[PDB]
RNA sequence: AAAACUUUCAGCAACGGAUCUCUUGGCUCUCGCAUCGAUGAAGAACGCAGCGAAAUGCGAUACGUAAUGUGAAUUG
RNA sequence: UUGAGAAGCUCAGACGAGUAGGCAGGCGUGGAGGUUUGUGACGAAGCCUUGGGCGUGAGCCUGGGUCGAACAGCCUCUAGUGCAGAUCUUGGUGGAAGUAGCUAGAUCUAGCGAAACCACAGCCUGGGGAACGGGCCAGGC
RNA sequence: AGAGCAUAGCUGUUGGGACCCGAAAGAUGGUGAACCAUCUAGUAGCUGGUUC
RNA sequence: UUUCAAUGGCCCGUCUUGAAACACGGACCAAGGAGUCUAGCAUCUAUGCGAGUGUUUGGGUGAUGAAAACCCAUCCGCGAA
RNA sequence: AGCUAAAUAUUGGCGAGAGACCGAUAGCGAACAAGUAGAGUGAUCGAAAGAUGAAAAGAACUUUGAAAAGAGAGUUAAAUAGUACGUGAAAUUGCUGAAAGGGAAGCAUUGGAAAUCAGUCUUACCUGGGUGAGAUCAGUAGUCUCUCGAGACUAUGCA
């Protein structure tokens, strides 16, 4: 069963498996390490033990080899604690006389399964910035929409357009002293 | 595109372009004469064919001010929250201007080239956890009137968020075609003068509060011996930054024969609005005043600002 | 459409251009390179100069084949033409251009020759070179007192 | 799946088909949903469309719209449906074609025809 | 030595039509069928389309008539 | 002690030119079966880039720009599967060249305008054994 | 006190066009010594090239 | 990345030749472009069965493609002899 | 001297269904005016050529010009889609900018200079105390799914 499991699965064809160039992964959501080997393969090891996260909870899945044809209740599940030194107990209770490779790699998965809720719980209370997508089409159009919109504007005869108006009125004192004496000149004889 | 043939298409089309362009020279050439021997038929069709516009043939909406005044509208503007800049108080513009947090050379570079625009508005580098409303609430009980954030990632500046202290609306912007003064042909040094403050094309209801907020970030008593102006122009829902270093002279377009040569200062911008939030910026939970949609603002010919 | 050079905003640029000109693209690059930068007024007395044989158009890069003449000294070099169909042309463009910045309202006295650029259009054994080309006027850019 | 070997799945010889199709076959081609009062009175689906007709646009950028049928354009497989225009440079009303399974039938334009129709495929009146 | 000229790099504009995507086409295999002509065939020519770029269709009843069927089009 | 892809992990020493030829393991391309409860109009593929990274390498990943409808990793199957050369094939395009020259005006100017050829180059003096001078070595320019 | 048989792959080898481009043809049948079509992918110890 | 300085660095492929000398091919770029399919034979390896072994000339059968898969009557081939 | 179905053959003819095939220099010579244009006295020979967009909405109008065209505009999500029309490589050309430059370039090795990038940060752990919070805690009560107790919830208390 099990090297033969092993064989067909680790070394011709799992759908699980993604080839990294240093390593190989484990797409199954029931593997410890997410390694592909031969001891963290759910499917190759009858007897085996995971933690998982459920919404905020973590717990100790275990299945045994008697009951690896009833795929509805091959695995089963227990809560651990909040409490860190209950949880490792609670996994040395429950996986008592088993190998201890399988308890080291259970309690490893446990503290990391711990710090990313914890992470998770920080990360809720920090105020972060919200990352909005940048769309191509709507870039592209506001970027042309951008460019007759400014030839459309004339800025620099409307600029002067306003300024001579506002000369004109006389929004400054007696004489504007950004006015030459010849164009104020100008100015007086051509408004009256 | 009934034709399967590419070639033949094309001699196809060939030869009803031209013969498009033939009957149409005609026919211009023959109106051209008939219309110069008699002047009225000449007078009369530019009149009536005027070219169309994107700006004469904008949608219609009523949010659009009009020239008459009406007592509703200066009614509303003398007890909002820029009514303490335009009132007889007249409390001058004290402005903070920030960045994002951990911004680098570049961010600082527009930075000190939009201090230069704004005298009297002191920079403060964002530290840490320190949050926009909080900012506001700090900087509200120091004496600050206006909170300016700019927002940049990847070494480029992409947005502008400016806040009215203390409980004043908050504007979105964001930032494109950035430009400082060192990249401008022919440009200028700014010098500590007060800019003018010109304000164009913000004819809807919208624009007005827009345009008085930007308004209420500029001295109101501008120096007039240095000459400097700051230009806010809203073309097509764009607004276009610019500041200049006018000089009045005598030009033969205008019929008076004065007009002004410009020389760019710095910095060159644009800035297309996204939100404004009535109170504080608080992106989550800030109340909507206005939110760009960018499905209706593929019509062309409408526009908010 | 879009030029080669930056300019051509509706700032203080007027364009014209000209695709498919039956003219030689090496003779119309040289007359290009001497008028290039030259105030819009003075390059219609050049223009007209040389259609009359009063100046002569020097060749730089095309040298090859142009003899020794005595109107080149202005541009440093002794090899020079009077080339009248690719001035023909040029003189077409910068009217078109001196129009379009009349009906711009761009002011008139000041209107230099900012950008010219002559590009090979497709070739049509007497394949001869067709050529592009594109003209932009502006003013000439001035500066401005600062404060004193 | 399609089991007779009558009928091709080739896409090549169902897009040569489709295009190359004559006259009284885009008649079929060319059919519309009836609208649900219709559909559950006439015991009917769908019918081809035809002018007269009285359809709601359902789909585009004309969606909503509603207006008799002018003329069916089978050429291009297109409805051309009254006062659903666009404005031309010069002003000129330009009528945009609606694909016919993108309006629905709301009203009928009943013939003798039609109403044999309607009897024939398990209809009623 | 700066210019010009030459070289290199980059930007933009030309030139060209690669690449990508597809495709009412080809190619191959299999299956069903048996049907030209002196009652004028195959082919060729010349005509008819309101215009049709050709191409297609048709034969002085000329892009067809009669009959049947569908049932409202035709379309540049 | 968890280090059992036993096809893994681990310890130690020696060794390293290479034509013909022998052998092994890998990279890439079109299509096929399976798989990734795979990627994609919130932008697939392609192309561009003095952006960054990985590999001894074949190559691969990625940012930005452009773009617009499809596409990929893994196991296996398959083949019209990888180019710098063939006085290769087709297409495009250059230097030679505005030259050789051939239509006007007064050899000059205007207009129209090729083709052969083309690894790249272009000062000598000697020595450099195989020519070596055009590249190499010591001298002048 | 029989070790074969079948299939798949690898390699070598012999035939077929037989890694690709290469040498005057000849023959049959036509068109006006010549020209054209096919046999033909005719014949190569030799020439040039032969892709991570 | 560009450029400078110091030091070094003869044009690639083919054929020739101890070696080179050579003589050839090369203006440039893109795309295409050459040990393929098949029959027989022999070695080796793998796989199935084993004094046996080989279903596919054919017949039976196959409703979801039925040119697949599945089944095997009589021979026959090669081995045993 | 004669006739004779069936099993067999089938690059044509009338249709049909397919494919581990080719994907516009490929596949038929021909995806399109293809045995067409074109060539030759003739026999014969025989190409190149596919793609705007969802929609023509194929650019009205003003203006310069003898005209072609150009410029202001205008349509479109996009004109970096304008019939020289999807994408638009390389060779090649023009302009602009920077740098270098006594009869080659030229590449390699090591640095300088200039330009330009990756490229990163303190923010968490431990230990409290206070305050309230609630379950996997109750000297607690129910339901559901598995099999006492294991998960999921519900009510109540928060000692």
């Amino acid at each position: 069963q099990d090297e033969v499991i092993w064989q067909v699965v680790g070394h011709e064809f799992c759908s699980y498996r993604i080839k990294g160039e240093a390593q190989n992964f484990c797409r199954n959501e029931y593997n410890v390490t997410g390694l592909c080997n031969r001891q963290s393969c759910p499917l190759a090891n009858s007897r085996y033990a995971t933690v998982r996260e459920d919404n905020g909870k973590l717990y100790l899945y275990m299945k045994t080899i008697e009951r690896a044809h009833f795929p509805s209740k091959l695995w089963q599940r227990i809560k651990l604690s909040k409490n860190y030194a209950k949880a490792l107990e609670q996994i040395d209770q429950q996986l008592l006389y088993w190998p201890g490779r399988q308890i080291h790699r259970c309690k490893q998965r446990l503290t990391r399964l711990t710090q990313y809720l914890l992470k998770a719980r920080r990360l809720a209370l920090k105020h972060q910035p919200a990352l909005i997508p940048i769309k191509p089409k709507q870039a592209h159009r506001e970027a042309s929409r951008e460019r007759k919109a400014l030839i459309a504007a004339k800025l620099e005869k409307n600029i002067e357009k306003e300024l001579v108006k506002r000369l004109k009125s006389g929004v400054y004192g007696d004489q504007p002293l950004n006015v030459n004496e010849e164009i104020w000149n100008k100015v007086l004889a051509a408004r009256e | 595109g009934k034709i399967k043939n590419k070639i033949v298409r094309q001699q196809q089309y060939m030869k009803a372009l031209h013969q498009k362009n033939k009957d149409k020279l005609e026919r211009r050439k023959e109106r051209a004469k008939e219309e110069e021997k008699d002047p009225e038929k000449k007078r009369l069709r530019l009149s009536e064919n005027i070219p169309a516009t994107i700006e004469s043939k904008r949608v219609y909406d009523e949010t659009i001010i009009e020239d008459k005044p009406d007592e509703e509208l200066q009614a509303e503007l003398k007890d909002d929250e820029f009514s303490a800049y335009f009132s007889e108080e007249r409390k001058v513009p004290k402005l903070l201007v920030t960045t994002s947090k951990r911004a680098s050379r570049k961010c600082y570079d527009f930075a000190s080239e939009l201090l230069d625009c704004f005298p009297n508005a002191e920079f403060r580098k964002r530290t840490g956890d320190i949050e926009v409303h909080e900012i506001a609430e700090a900087a509200a009980k120091r004496g600050y009137t206006d909170l300016l954030v700019l927002n940049e990632d990847r070494k480029k500046t992409n947005a502008l968020t400016l806040v009215h202290l203390p409980n004043g609306p908050s504007f979105y912007f964001t930032l494109s075609n950035l430009q400082t003064a060192k990249e401008i042909s022919n440009h200028g040094r700014s010098t500590g003068h007060i800019p003018e403050l010109i304000i164009n094309n913000f004819s809807t209801r919208l624009g007005m509060t827009v345009a008085r907020a930007f308004q209420s970030l500029f001295i109101q008593t501008p120096q007039i011996q240095g000459r400097q102006v700051v230009t806010i122009h809203c073309q097509r829902d764009f607004l276009f930054f610019r500041r200049h270093r006018y000089a009045f002279r005598e030009k033969s377009n205008m019929p008076d024969g004065i007009g002004t040569g410009l020389q760019e200062l710095g910095p060159r911008f644009t800035m297309r609005l996204r939100m404004v939030q009535k109170g504080v910026w608080d992106r989550k939970e800030g109340e909507v005043f206005f939110e760009s949609n960018a499905g209706e603002e593929s019509d062309r010919r409408k526009f908010w600002l | 459409v879009r030029y080669s050079a930056s300019p051509a905003l509706e700032t203080k640029c007027a364009k014209a251009r000209g695709a498919y000109l039956r003219t030689h693209f090496k003779n119309s690059r040289e007359v290009a390179f001497t008028i290039n930068g030259m105030s819009l007024k003075k390059a219609f007395i050049f223009l007209d100069n040389v259609k009359e044989h009063k100046q002569a158009v020097p060749f730089r890069r095309f040298n090859g084949g142009v003899g020794r003449t005595a109107q080149g000294k202005e541009f440093g070099v002794t090899q020079a033409r009077w080339p009248v169909k690719s001035v023909k042309f040029f003189y077409d463009l910068l009217k078109n251009a001196e129009a379009n910045a009349e009906a711009k309202g761009l002011d008139m006295d000041k209107l230099i020759i900012k950008h010219v650029q002559v590009n090979a259009a497709p070739k049509q054994a007497y394949l001869s070179s067709p050529s592009h080309i594109e003209i932009i006027v502006a003013e000439e850019e001035e500066a401005v007192p600062k404060a004193n | 799946m399609k089991f007779s070997r009558d009928v091709t799945s080739s896409r090549r010889k169902q897009r040569k088909a489709h295009f190359g199709a004559p006259s009284s076959v885009r008649r079929v081609l060319m059919s519309a949903p009836l609208s649900k009062e219709l559909r559950e009175q006439y015991k009917i689906r769908s019918l081809p469309v035809r002018r007269d007709d009285q359809i709601t646009v359902i789909r585009g950028s004309n969606k909503g719209r509603e207006g008799k049928i002018t003329s069916v354009y089978r050429k291009k497989f297109l409805l051309l449906i009254e006062r659903v225009t666009r404005e031309k440079a010069n002003g000129a009303s330009a009528p945009v074609g609606i694909d016919a399974s993108k309006v629905v039938i709301t009203k009928l334009h009943l013939d003798k025809d039609r109403k044999d129709l309607i009897v024939r495929k398990g209809g009623k009146v």
